[PDB]
């Protein structure tokens, strides 16, 4: 009963789906000029950790950056410099997030202790103070980023998203609609919608004041790993262990474009747009990472400097130059 | 070069206070609890998200890293255990009448066939050794499949599961009442496993 | 024929002179940049620096032996540079003895290997043995002085033609014992108590650290076995005759300045930095 | 001695103008019989390289001519009639084993 | 049976949302790749006068 009208609303929304496509993204895009091939070099290298590195996140002013490792660490590095601004021990080493206040008086870590940590860093005597401890999720923290000073949003493992009032520590919204493991979440540009990813293939875009799931897109075929909103704010691209990454449009509410090669058999674990969204950043696990052409499905370059693999990488606000981290214990400023 | 001057020194010291902290983790010896039996109640039980422990047997100070609570998919979080000195696998006898110990075994294989722990040392704990002692009398073990031909039955099995015989090596001990011979097993292994780096470090082999 | 072991052995000089150095480059530009920091780092990154010194220092001797032994680039040029090499390579002998005893208390001790090794105590080590080796080097730049002897003018040790003497007995001794003897009884035991230790428990199951030991010692004592017995025998040289002294003693050295370059090959060429370096080529 | 470099010098005198010399006086003299070193002068003569194989010829050079002479070999023969030129044979010695200084054949 | 209730108002609810062609979203990211092609460092290079790492 409940099952067959399940199925049959399902199977009217693929059909619904099928019919509002009139063409791809391929054709349309066919007559454009080719991006060629973007070469960049390291400008800049930061080595001042002693494990590997999980997490990473620019500043608002695209100058100052911080990096989580597994040795216990959070590290400030004034990017244009290679100055160490800040480093802040970690209660546990297990810390696979990190996220960065826009307003820039903030910190964020979380990991395997399920607990969100949030530091102050603008403080009157200048050292960095525990400001917050959330503890309200049953899974590893996946990912964390920064609303506000005052509101901040996490994913963790036990299929839930929560929304955090930093002031008060509580959870004011609960998202539970996935049935997997959520492993990555972005923000829009407004701060009003949020898209993430879980383990079971699917990716469902969430509203921070509503507080329940509208789209939901399962167009892989294995587990989401990275999540990346585009700069307009009505598209995403998705990064999976299947060796291929996928955009999905939430106006269209189905698969645009992906991008996937033969020698590609490695999973994806970072993605990420640029300012205008033209070129993709994809880090994936044979060592290096990829530069593709996001309207034409075309590999755009390579940078390869990592001795291991790219754990993750972001562009800066201004577009001025990517960073990407790895396992290798370093993390490398592209131009 | 006016602020820049204090912008540098800040680098530098904040360097010098990152290798000392680097130098002191090194100096730790690590150990990863698992199991189906998960919890290790015969290690746990010294008198001294995850468990944190911390004990000093002989002047090693040992860490033990417990994931009894995290009850997601364990292949998305396991790779951060790659720098682990040693996995501690713990496995009941008694629960052989109990699926339980096939359910152990296939959790065995896959943590031994794991690519993220080709060269990390397991020591497997056959716990409940006195409740096996005389259950095994009113239940034989062919229901899940002498004391001494069994125990020694299920140790085989349970090591045949390895199939990187020549980059590991598997710790098998049948846990005692008291708690001296399983503190005594675990420094050995973990010896022997610091001996193993020191030589790979040394280049020697 | 003017001097044929002369032209033969020129040549291997220069040889084994401009691989030893290429290998020295290669292990410190590998070392310094693409490796870890560590105990057996900072072992490693001196012995490397120390065999380039001696390596760059040698091709001035490699010259002057070419010459038929003319010393024509000064008056006070040996001085020095003797003084270098010799102060590079028993420095050399010093860390590798340190190395060895390192590797025995690290194979023997794992408990206080892995509680008491720190950088500092690898720096100080490093320091005090330089310091040693200085105060041993010292009379080697006071104890060079040229003399022509019908032409064809070279340096010689005594003295010119109660002090800034050494009756060529407190320093031929001296070097003789603290650069074979010593050394090569702490390598010798602490290779032995090693390989003891392995065979004990079976720890070891590829034969590889055996031959590394074998190689090394049965090298250590053929580059400074004759060298050393034909210095230690230039105190009676009124009773042994000129042959030995005019032969031996280049081959000598060539054997010497063979260990500045084999030691790369044995002691850092086998760890896994080296493949890993290998495997990104 | 003087007998020695006398023969020695007539042997080398032949080849050494289409006439020859004889010896007429000596000069100076001596150190072993390995070398001499002598100098003595000489003057022309009647008889010439062509009659020099006898000594019995006919017999106003003022040359006063050096050339040491070693015996055993040919290593030293002064020509000129620098001094430098003989000092390197000017030793009537022995193996270089005699002549050691500790150090020559080492690097310490 | 309240979980496959709730998924059932879920997904009837996400069944009314009114969607658009494929070809105009695509039309909207070229519009903005195009009005942002000018301002995107990695794509067009940037002299190194200007440029904060050199």
């Amino acid at each position: 009963q409940l099952r067959q009208e399940a199925e049959q609303l399902k199977n009217q929304i693929r059909d619904a789906r099928k019919a509002c496509a009139d063409a791809t993204l391929s054709q349309i895009t066919n007559n454009i000029d080719p991006v060629g091939r973007i070469q960049m070099r390291t400008r800049r290298t930061l080595r001042g950790h002693l494990a590997k590195i999980y997490a990473m996140h620019w500043g608002t002013d695209s100058r100052l950056l911080v990096s989580a490792s597994q040795d216990g660490k959070l590290i400030i590095w004034d990017s244009y410099t290679t100055n160490k601004v800040h480093a802040i021990p970690l209660r546990s080493s297990w810390v696979m997030t990190c996220a960065y206040a826009p307003s820039g008086n903030y910190v964020a870590c979380g990991g395997l202790d399920n607990i969100c940590s949030i530091y102050n860093l603008k403080t009157r005597e200048g050292n960095v103070r525990v400001s917050r401890e959330l503890a309200g999720h049953t899974g590893y923290l996946s990912c964390c980023r920064f609303l506000d000073d005052n509101q901040i949003v996490t994913s963790s493992g036990d299929t839930t998203c929560a929304l955090w009032d930093i002031e008060t520590g509580q959870q004011t919204t609960t998202f539970t609609g996935h049935t997997g493991d959520v492993m990555s979440l972005s923000l829009a540009p407004d701060t009003r919608l949020f898209v993430s990813g879980a383990c079971d293939a699917s990716a469902k875009l969430w509203d921070v004041r509503e507080g329940m799931c509208r789209q939901t897109f399962t167009g892989h075929e294995s587990d989401i790993n990275a999540i990346c909103f585009f700069p307009n704010g009505n598209a995403f691209a998705t990064g999976s262990d299947d060796a291929t990454c996928r955009l999905f449009d939430l106006r269209a509410d189905q698969e645009l474009m992906t991008y996937s090669h033969d020698n590609i058999i490695c999973g994806i674990t970072s993605v990420s747009f640029s300012k205008s969204g033209r070129l993709l950043l994809a880090g994936y696990d044979d060592f290096n990472c990829n530069v593709w052409d996001a309207l034409k499905a075309d590999r755009a370059g390579v940078l390869a400097g990592h001795d291991n693999r790219v754990s993750c990488l972001g562009v800066t606000d201004d577009g001025m130059a990517v960073a990407t981290g790895s396992w290798d214990s370093f993390l490398k400023i592209w131009n | 070069s006016a602020e820049d001057k204090a912008a540098v020194e800040r680098s530098k010291m904040i360097d010098r206070n990152l290798r000392e902290d680097g130098e002191k983790a090194a100096r730790e010896v690590k150990l990863l609890l698992l199991g189906a039996s998960g919890k290790c109640t015969i290690v746990k039980q010294m008198k001294i998200g995850i468990v944190e422990t911390h004990f000093t047997f002989k002047d090693l100070h040992f860490k033990m890293f417990d994931v009894t609570a995290q009850r997601s998919e364990r292949k998305k979080w396991i790779h951060c255990f790659e720098g682990v000195t040693a996995i501690i696998f713990c496995v009941a006898l008694s629960d052989y009448d109990l699926n339980r110990m096939h359910a152990s075994m296939k959790l065995f294989d896959s943590i031994c066939n794991n690519k993220w722990f080709t060269d990390t040392s397991i020591i497997l704990f056959l716990n409940k050794k006195d409740l096996f002692e005389e259950k095994i009398k009113k239940s034989p073990l062919t229901i899940c499949y002498t004391y001494e031909e069994a125990a020694a039955y299920i140790q085989c099995q349970f090591e045949d599961l390895n199939k990187r015989k020549d980059t590991k090596e598997i710790y098998t001990h049948f846990t005692c009442s008291t708690d001296t011979k399983n503190v005594q097993f675990v420094f050995d292994a973990v010896t022997d496993v610091i001996i193993k780096n020191n030589l790979k470090d040394c280049g020697l082999f | 024929e003017a001097r044929v072991t002369r032209i033969f052995l020129v040549v291997v000089y220069s040889i084994v002179c401009f691989l030893g150095i290429l290998g020295n480059g290669l292990v410190i530009i590998i070392a310094t940049f693409k490796m870890k920091k560590t105990v057996n780092m900072v072992w490693f990154l001196n012995l490397a620096v120390a065999d380039f010194l001696f390596n760059v220092f040698l091709p001035i001797h490699i010259t002057y032996a070419a010459m038929d032994y003319h010393w024509v680039f000064g008056t006070a040029m040996c001085k020095i540079s003797n003084f270098l090499l010799i102060h590079n390579m028993f420095t050399s002998v010093f860390l590798l003895t340190i190395i060895s005893s390192d590797r025995c208390i690290s194979v023997l001790l794992p408990v206080w290997s892995q509680n008491h090794r720190s950088v500092r105590l690898a720096y100080m080590a490093c320091m005090v043995i330089w310091v040693l080796a200085f105060f041993l080097s010292s009379p080697s730049l006071v104890f060079r002085d040229t003399a022509n002897l019908h032409g064809k003018i070279s340096c010689f040790n005594n003295f010119s033609l109660p002090v800034g003497y050494s009756r060529h007995m407190v320093v031929t001794v001296t070097r003789f014992l603290c650069g074979f003897l010593v050394p090569v009884l702490i390598i010798t035991a602490c290779y032995l108590t090693i390989v003891c230790k392995l065979q004990r428990n079976r720890l070891a199951k590829t034969k590889k650290p055996f031959k590394i030991i074998v190689t090394i010692i049965i090298t250590f004592f053929l580059c400074w076995c004759p060298y050393h017995t034909l210095n230690l025998l230039e105190l009676h040289h009124t009773a042994m005759p000129g042959s030995v002294f005019s032969l031996g003693l280049p081959l000598a050295t060539a054997l010497a300045i063979a260990n500045s370059c084999m030691n790369p090959i044995l002691y850092v060429f086998m760890g896994q930095d080296f493949k890993k370096f290998k495997v990104a080529l | 001695l003087t007998e020695a470099q006398r023969r020695g010098l007539q042997v080398a005198l032949e080849e050494f103008v289409q006439w020859a010399f004889q010896e007429t006086s000596v000069e100076s003299a001596v150190p072993a019989g390995i070398f001499v070193r002598l100098e003595f002068k000489l003057q022309q003569t009647s008889c010439r390289k062509r009659d020099w194989k006898k000594p019995e010829c006919k017999v106003g050079r003022k040359r006063k001519c050096l050339a040491c002479i070693k015996l055993g070999k040919v290593l030293g023969r002064l020509v000129h009639c620098q001094e430098t030129q003989c000092l390197r044979v000017q030793r009537a010695g022995e193996d270089p084993h005699s002549f050691y200084f500790p150090g020559q054949f080492a690097f310490s | 049976i309240a979980q496959a209730r709730k998924l059932v108002e879920q997904l009837k609810m996400e069944a009314n949302i009114d969607r658009i062609k494929v070809s105009k979203a695509a039309a909207d990211l070229m519009a903005y790749c195009e009005a942002h092609a000018k301002e995107d460092p990695l794509l067009t290079p940037v002299p190194a006068s200007e440029n904060p790492f050199r």
